[PDB]
């Protein structure tokens, strides 16, 4: 997916 | 009454196509965008219902919604019936715990929101997540939103939240303490708290300040 991830 | 409304996160177009056709078959409101009317967030997960953290994930918890696994969709298709999505609720994430059950916490803890009596100012800039979305997140978790450092109600406890990465030409995130008597913390504070649906101690997230 293109949706930004926060890790 | 009241109507099921889903959004998806972590899915590929082809996967989305599945949920679309699925939502079409069962008459389920599907949308692009999370709002107060949104009841379920459908997350892409591993076989154990752990996911990646996305804005929709945070907002699905903050709002006390049903954050369930995309495996619900596939498995319902596989059995030609809609299965009980409670059985597929997301358990955790690749960051905060593979089984911290933040979705269940927020869902059951709407009466004792994690940010009660806190005034938060989202002191910009930010990236990958629009300031109004970070602001809505905290609110949904019972926080009070302050636009300006000056707007801090004196007498509640204040908290300035910043993402020091976004600061192009500034070390200015160390100057914040000057313009107001409040704790300064990175966005990871908000995020870690919302995913676990438990308000974190600030100690780890504090940003050094220059007097």
């Amino acid at each position: 997916s293109t949706s930004p991830t926060f890790n | 009454n009241k109507r099921m409304s889903m959004v998806v996160s972590g899915l590929t177009p082809e996967e989305f196509m599945l949920v679309y056709k699925f939502a079409r078959k069962h008459h389920i409101t599907l949308t692009n965008l999370i709002t107060e009317e949104t009841t379920h967030v459908v997350m892409k997960t591993d076989a154990e219902f752990v996911c990646e953290r996305t804005l929709k994930y945070f907002l699905g918890i903050a709002g006390g919604k049903w954050v369930v696994s995309y495996f619900w969709v596939t498995q319902s298709i596989k059995e030609r019936k809609m299965l009980n999505e409670h059985d597929f609720e997301v358990r955790g994430d690749v960051v905060n715990g593979r089984n911290h059950q933040g979705p269940k916490r927020a869902r059951e803890s709407q009466d004792r929101k994690i940010f009660r009596g806190l005034e938060i100012c989202c002191y910009g800039p930010f990236t990958n997540m629009p300031t109004d979305q970070l602001e809505w997140m905290v609110q949904l978790c019972g926080a009070s939103v302050v636009k300006e450092l000056s707007s801090f109600t004196l007498g509640v406890h204040p908290i300035v939240v910043v993402q020091p990465d976004a600061w192009t030409e500034d070390n200015g995130f160390h100057a914040i303490g000057q313009m107001c008597e409040a704790p300064v913390v990175t966005r990871k504070w908000v995020l870690d708290s919302v995913a676990l649906y438990q308000c974190q101690e600030l100690d780890t997230y504090l940003i050094p300040q220059i007097p």
